[PDB]
RNA sequence: CUGCUUCUGGGUCGGGGUUUCGUACGUAGCAGAGCAGCUGCUGCGAUCUAUUGAAAGUCAGCCCUCGACACAAGGGUUUGU
RNA sequence: CAUGUUGGAACAAUGUAGGUAAGGGAAGUCGGCAAGCCGGAUCCGUAACUUCGGGAUAAGGAUUGGCUCUAAGGGCUGGCAG
RNA sequence: CCGCCGCAGGUGCAGAUCUUGGUGGUAGUAGCAAAUAUUCAAACGAGAACUUUGAAGGCCGAAGUGGAGAAGGGUUCCAUG
């Protein structure tokens, strides 16, 4: 019902346009928490330190253009803020992106 | 929560900098309680405080590069910036002779 | 600087004695008119003379 | 300035179309200035040729999807002749 | 070391600091101011004038990558070997 | 503390770009723009853009943002709260 897991591809290029040299990789981070928070309705997002390798792998100017996610849903654990339920946004390792839908994955 | 005073001991015991300590990022609580050396010396020998490896700096292509030097590759007219007597001097040529 | 007289480290280790705070038992007392310590001496601020 | 269910609508991702650049990596070759090493097979070699108008990017303010995938009848503040 | 005593969101005018511009080319302007050209090395070649030292990197040209060879320039042990 | 009768004066303020102290409008305004840069999780904690740890990405690039001193400073050192 609500402890779901289901993969995406993320075009970070499209969300990525325009933004300057010394803010591209830091501003990727932010679009794939908004994503998080829009697919997966939690306002608590904490995203996992193999993605931001992934997103800052070129460095900061260079970032790339599609990404695979797993996005999971989960349960909050204690000490409970507001937000009863989080997402964990692990990288998927991906040679390429072509012809990859939106996979609804099960536990 | 602070864990400064352990990293500048560590690495005043290591005899690296603290560019290189490396304190056990989840045993926070056991560093934080050495408070002097003789303690770090503990921590040391039971691998929490690790001395990090030098960040490799290899001149591979380098050799490779002077490999082809040795040949005399990249060492025609555009690779030479210096005037003939600054690249391989005359007096150090009459001293030779 | 790291080299000193014995006359300036003298002068030195009485300004040191000099700026403590007030004890907490003066203020308590009959006359008490002492609130702080109006003469303390920082190191930044004030540059002591010499 | 617009959109937020005619059992449908936008979003996202994918695929098309468009278009930019100019032929990807790997692999193969009696192609390659040669040179080294083994008695013609074997290394090294920029490059060239084939695969390959290939590869890569393409709305973020490009175009068409009817293909996956969720999501969408909710919240807040006010307003009476 | 943590961007120099702050962050976030935008990407308007006007700035400040960098660029680029078709065709012309100083017509701009007090004035080529600012910018731009030129720029390293090697090989040629180098005028007036000169106090014969200079001028001079005058001016003016050609060349430059990568690869793969060829030749030349030496130590050391007993006109040649190792 | 004051009325009346005398006495005495450092005896009356709006000003002097007066003196001292206090408070406004401007105004929640100008501003917080020199030397490329932060990011992710975690910890402590009422509280984290800033602390600490780890991982990443960067910078100084040995005429350094490095390791030591002299002048000068004088406890700024170190720990703990």
């Amino acid at each position: 019902n609500e402890v779901v897991t289901r993969e995406y591809t993320i075009n970070i290029h499209k969300r990525i346009h325009g933004v300057g040299f010394k803010k591209r990789a830091p501003r990727a981070l932010k679009e794939i928490r908004k994503f998080a928070m829009k697919e997966m309705g939690t306002p608590d997002v904490r995203i996992d330190t193999r993605l931001n390798k992934a997103v800052w792998a070129k460095g900061i100017r260079n970032v790339p253009y599609r990404i695979r996610v797993r996005l999971s849903r989960k349960r909050n654990e204690d000490e409970d803020s507001p937000n009863k339920l989080y997402t964990l946004v692990t990288y998927v390792p991906v040679t390429t992106f072509k012809n990859l839908q939106t996979v609804n994955v099960d536990e | 929560s602070m864990l400064r005073l352990q990293k500048r001991l560590a690495s005043s015991v290591l005899r690296c900098g603290k560019k290189k300590v490396w304190l056990d990022p989840n045993e926070t609580n056991e560093i934080a309680n050495a408070n002097s050396c003789q303690q770090i010396r503990k921590l040391i020998k039971d691998g929490l405080i690790i001395r990090k490896p030098v960040t490799v700096h290899s001149r591979a292509r380098c050799q490779k590069n002077t490999l082809a030097r040795r040949k005399g590759r990249h060492m025609g007219i555009g690779k030479r910036k210096g005037t003939a007597n600054a690249r391989m001097p005359e007096k150090v040529k009459w001293m030779r002779r | 600087s790291s080299h000193k007289t014995f006359r300036i480290k003298r002068f030195l280790a009485k300004k040191q004695k000099q700026n403590r705070p007030i004890p907490q038992w003066i203020w308590m007392k009959t006359g008490n008119k002492i609130r702080y310590n109006s003469k303390r001496r920082h190191w930044r601020r004030t540059k002591l003379g010499l």
